[PDB]
RNA sequence: AAUUACCGAAUCUUUGAACGCAAACGGCGCAUGGGAGAAGCUCGUGUCAUCCCCGUGCAUGCCAUAUUCUCAGUGUCGAA
RNA sequence: CACGAGUUGUUCGGAAACUGAGCACAACGUUAUAUCGUUUUGUUAGGAAAGUGAAGGUGUGUCGGCGG
RNA sequence: CAGACCUGAGUGUGGCAGGACUACCCGCCGAACUUAAGCAUAUUACUCAGCGGAGGAAAAGAAAACAACCGUGAUUCUCUCAGUGAGCGGCGAGCGAAGAGGGAACGAACUCGUUGCCGAAUCGGGUCUUACAAGGCCUUGAGUUGUGGCACAAAUAUCAU
């Protein structure tokens, strides 16, 4: 519930449909995510040392 | 600016909150008519300046000088009581025909119990609109409070 | 005379007249700086009894400091050793916050001389005190006879080696007797008479 | 009360006096006319100076190492009344400014390398 | 190469000036102990790092 | 043991956004009185991709209702905003998609 | 030999002295010259002699300078304005502590409490 | 006018708390006094645009102060 | 190793004079402690940080124009 | 409208702070090694390191003090009290003072607020006196939202002439 002021714009945002196509490969997560931030490639913490 | 703000602020609050007899007493003052007849009271017997009191000393000096044997008297032309020491001690020895005490005193502890001590001792007192006001009349920038302790036949009716 | 109608006023704090009073002044200070210089003192009659004189030369700041218990800086309140020294949150600094308003206005303003300070509100959050300051290279502080000693050099920041009267209360020098024989003249010099090793020539 | 047609306040130009000139703290006696004898040193005899001298009309002089182009031209005017067309300076591997002083032609430098004493 | 600070030029120029052997008359003075340069560097030895 | 590599993102440091590429924060344009009163006529200019986002951005050109100048408002554009289209902002604005109004 | 006595500087006016300067100047320029090209032993001489008389051209008139307008200044309204490279020096604390005359300040009880019990002098039989 | 020792008078480059602003820059300023100026104007004399050089002031904060300087506030009045 | 030399600019590189990833003086806040924090998502600071100035009024210089 | 005074800015004028030193001294902050034949309270130690601030010394200092007497009499220091039939302590390792007494020093005492009587007699700034006079004259400038004078136990007036 927001108050009856708050605005909306009519219509749904577009490039819709993007997470449906695979992405196939190592280097499209790549490229995907130097815009974004440094978050990938992602360790599994089973896989490093109980100090970390 | 910020000041702008806050001291527009602080009066906005100063009438939300509910506010205790002793500092509601003080935005209820005197009426107009009464004020400006009792500031021409007070400019009537205002204190004299500092040329007009080393003028009078000289004076008394030079008819010191004359005969060293008599005494010339050093007393100052009747005035009002003006300080909040001086005024006070006139309340309680009784000596104030009327108190006349400032409203926009800050801080208000100055003068938050002048109303009370003159109730006390049976002394009339009115509260009045400012402070520069009262500063006008008696010859400063401003004044808390000022008491009558006597006036002149010529003035007793007014008084 | 007036002074005794102030004085017992301001002995009613928790009045209903005075607590409107420092509710609108509690407000206001709070929307002020942490430093805050003033024409006149909040209490006149508390001013003069510590020093200030309605003369050029003497000088009013009202500081702010803020309330609640010392948390020790050590990274995210991990701490080595014996577990005795382990405490993060629960030690006290041992030093009051009149000491560190005044210790924070002279260290802010080195061209003056901190003379006392005194209380004039508190809040949830904060705490206010009014330090009275001297300027020494004034000409009416340099005549005075009553406020001339400041102007000597040993009064230098006597506010950062705890010389005022907030900075004796925290030093234990308010007692005398068998109440501050180990504190006396200084906990130091006490401790230097006791524990240095005395060598007399013939023994 | 004011109108105001700015969304914030600034603060109003207000009269500002002129800050007025203190006597001199610098009261030492300084001679104007014993200035050229700091910018230009003295000359420099080498084969090099010595070859400029006879084609290129030009006189070899270390200078003031603070010293300015302009300055040098001034200076070779005052203490030896000639007219430098060009200034050429470094500054020496050894901390000293060297000046590449070319007169006009209507200056012959050995002339004047003569009247120096530095034939 | 080819730049560097005018200071730091001007403390290579100095160090450059240092570089000399002590003079021939100073080992005939009355009480001298200076045989040799004791400061003397060359630019393969030591380095000033300026 | 060590820090935990989630707690270290925290810090910013080398874990923070690459902003840098990027046109800037796409927002609604402000809630003025024309926005609460009336509505105001914008023209989309272009629509344009940001690095690291998915939707497309539209610039829609404004006049400034106090001043002799344009306001070019950047947003999130919604699917169908073409160049050249006109999008009404406000309390009057019609129903139609691409229009923000009073919800 | 290019001495200047000192006795003869201080005869000299200013304007005198600053063209003594100028000629002394211009004559150590030409023996910098000399030392470049060769030079003989004796004129290479003539150097620290002329030196030394223009630092006492120089010391003539910068020590004249300076009480000149030290006597300018030391009237009652020029006082205020005095450059503080011509004040006195002493040292950071002594410009800044208490006078004699400030120190010495007394109240009007203290004043009338001493007048009233002054130390004596005396002995015991 | 030796040279030593001591000290009252002086000099005291660039920096540094370093403080006009900066700085791996011997850099760039604003006000105000000067200096030099072979172009131009004047009759080699004066004067001198652009350029160049030098002295002084100019950090921030605080205190005091203003022949009683200039202002701001839907603060309190007071008169319009 | 010794002695003596050598680096020449209106236009080349830098600066004067640009912005970037960034830094952090002021301001404010914090801290027993400033030697801490914020300081570019158009951008400091509860925040009065503009000393610059369209038109117009007043005189000077350089002009056009009417009338005498 | 003017105008005031309250709060707050801008500029001019006169100044001050800044850093160094830091052995000793004042304020805070503050370990661990070590000892306990282990170790956690304890000890090392209210110490090192860290952050501030002065001076030739600093600090303390004129009783809201000891005592329990036939009484002493600001502070500081020394011998002594006393490694204590004090006390604190896994009552373990260890720690641990005070009054009195003999002395060093000591012309050692004053100031404000308050309360009573006064009330601008006060302070800055100009100018004069050989003088930025503890002086005269002027000054709204600051101050009556109070600074200065008189008396408060070492006391019993002060204020004229
Ligand atoms: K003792
Ligand atoms: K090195
Ligand atoms: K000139
Ligand atoms: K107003
Ligand atoms: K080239
Ligand atoms: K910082
Ligand atoms: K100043
Ligand atoms: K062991
Ligand atoms: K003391
Ligand atoms: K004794
Ligand atoms: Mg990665
Ligand atoms: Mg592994
Ligand atoms: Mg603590
Ligand atoms: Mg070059
Ligand atoms: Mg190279
Ligand atoms: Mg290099
Ligand atoms: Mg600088
Ligand atoms: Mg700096
Ligand atoms: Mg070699
Ligand atoms: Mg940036
Ligand atoms: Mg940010
Ligand atoms: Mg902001
Ligand atoms: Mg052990
Ligand atoms: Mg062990
Ligand atoms: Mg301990
Ligand atoms: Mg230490
Ligand atoms: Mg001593
Ligand atoms: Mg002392
Ligand atoms: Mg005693
Ligand atoms: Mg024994
Ligand atoms: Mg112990
Ligand atoms: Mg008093
Ligand atoms: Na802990
Ligand atoms: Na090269
Ligand atoms: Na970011
Ligand atoms: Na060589
Ligand atoms: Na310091
Ligand atoms: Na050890
Ligand atoms: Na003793």
């Amino acid at each position: 519930s927001v108050p009856s002021t708050s605005r909306a714009m009519i219509g749904i945002i577009s490039g819709g449909g993007r997470i449906e196509k695979p992405v196939l490969k190592a280097g499209n997560s790549f490229y995907r995510f130097r815009g974004k931030r440094n978050c990938w490639p992602k360790v599994r913490g089973v896989a490093r040392n109980p100090v970390e | 600016p910020t000041f702008v703000t806050m001291q527009r602020k602080k009066r906005v609050l100063q009438r939300r909150l509910k506010v205790p007899p002793a500092l509601n007493q003080f935005t209820k003052v005197l009426d107009r008519a009464s004020r400006n007849e009792a500031l021409k009271l007070i400019k009537k017997y205002a204190p004299e300046t500092r040329k007009a009191r080393r003028e009078r000393l000289q004076k008394v000096a030079e008819e010191k000088k004359k005969d060293p044997k008599k005494t010339v008297s050093t007393k100052a032309p009747l005035a009002v009581v003006t300080g909040l020491q001086e005024v006070t001690r006139a309340i309680e020895k009784k000596q104030a025909r009327m108190v006349v005490i400032a409203n926009n005193v800050d801080p208000v502890e100055l003068v938050l119990w002048m109303p009370n001590l003159c109730r006390a001792n049976k002394i009339p007192y009115a509260i009045v609109k400012d402070m520069a006001r009262l500063g006008d009349a008696i010859g400063r920038k401003t004044a808390t409070c000022v008491a009558l302790t006597d006036v002149n036949a010529e003035d007793e009716a007014t008084l | 005379g007036a002074f005794m109608y102030l004085n017992e006023l301001w002995k009613k704090k928790s009045s209903d007249v005075m607590r409107f009073i420092q509710r609108i002044r509690s407000w206001e200070f709070r929307h002020q700086h942490t430093v805050v210089r003033l024409r006149r003192p909040t209490r006149p009659e508390k001013a003069r009894m510590l020093g200030y004189k309605t003369k050029q030369g003497f000088c009013v700041f009202r500081v702010r400091v803020r309330r609640g218990g010392r948390k020790r800086p050590v990274h995210k309140g991990i701490t080595y050793g014996k577990p005795k020294t382990s405490g993060v949150l629960g030690m006290k600094l041992n030093k009051n916050n009149q000491a560190v308003a005044e210790q924070r206005l002279g260290k802010r303003f080195g061209n003056l001389r901190v003379l006392n300070s005194y209380w004039v509100n508190m809040d949830s959050t904060f705490k206010w005190y009014e330090v009275i300051a001297v300027d020494p290279m004034c000409k009416t502080i340099r005549r005075d006879p009553r406020i001339n000693w400041i102007v000597n050099s040993v009064h230098k920041h006597r506010e950062q080696r705890g010389l005022t009267s907030a900075g004796r209360k925290h030093r234990g020098l308010r007692h005398k007797g068998h109440k501050a024989s180990k504190l006396r003249p200084s906990y130091r010099a006490a401790w230097r008479r006791n524990n240095r090793i005395v060598f007399l020539r013939k023994r | 009360r004011k109108s105001y047609t700015r969304p914030q306040f600034r603060r109003p130009h207000t009269y500002r006096k002129p800050a007025m000139a203190k006597p001199s703290n610098r009261v030492t006696v300084e001679s104007k006319d014993i200035a050229a004898f700091n910018v230009i040193r003295y000359p420099l005899t080498t084969d090099k100076a010595m070859k400029k001298i006879e084609e290129n009309n030009t006189l070899t002089f270390i200078v003031d190492s603070r010293a300015n182009k302009t300055e040098i031209k001034k200076a070779m005017r005052k203490l030896y009344q000639v007219k430098a067309v060009k200034v050429n300076t470094l500054i020496r591997p050894d901390g000293l400014k060297k000046a590449y002083i070319r007169l006009s032609a209507a200056h012959d430098a050995l002339d004047t390398a003569n009247k120096i004493g530095l034939v | 190469g080819r730049f560097k600070p005018l200071a730091v030029k001007k403390k290579y120029a100095k160090k450059m000036n240092q570089n000399k052997p002590v003079p021939y008359w100073i080992r005939l003075r009355t009480g001298n102990r200076i045989k040799w340069n004791e400061k003397r560097r060359h630019w393969r030895r030591t380095k000033l790092n300026y | 043991g060590k820090t935990v590599l989630s707690c270290r993102k925290g810090n910013g440091s080398v874990y923070q956004v690459h902003g840098h590429k990027r046109l800037g924060p796409a927002k609604l344009r402000i809630l003025d009185y024309a926005e609460r009163h009336g509505y105001m006529r914008g023209v989309v200019k272009s629509i344009e991709h940001e690095a690291g986002r998915g939707a497309a951005l539209a610039r829609v050109e404004f006049r400034h209702p106090y001043k002799f100048r344009r306001v070019k408002e950047l947003m999130v554009a919604p699917e169908g905003m073409f160049t050249g289209q006109s999008v009404f902002c406000g309390q009057k604005a019609p129903l139609a998609i691409g229009n923000v109004l009073p919800l | 030999s290019h001495h200047m006595k000192i006795k003869d500087l201080r005869e000299k006016s200013k304007d005198d002295l600053l063209k003594t300067l100028t000629e002394y100047k211009k004559e150590l320029s030409q023996l910098r010259v000399v030392q470049q090209t060769g030079g003989a032993e004796t004129r290479l001489g003539r150097i620290r002699p002329i030196r030394k008389s223009i630092a006492r051209i120089l010391t003539v008139l910068n020590q004249n300078e300076r009480s000149n307008l030290k006597m300018f200044y030391a009237d009652r309204k020029l006082r205020c304005k005095t450059p503080k490279v011509l004040r006195t020096k002493l040292t950071h604390r002594r410009r800044l502590a208490l006078k004699e005359n400030e120190k010495n300040r007394k109240t009007s009880r203290q004043m009338r409490q001493a007048h009233k019990f002054p130390k004596r002098v005396y002995a015991v039989k």
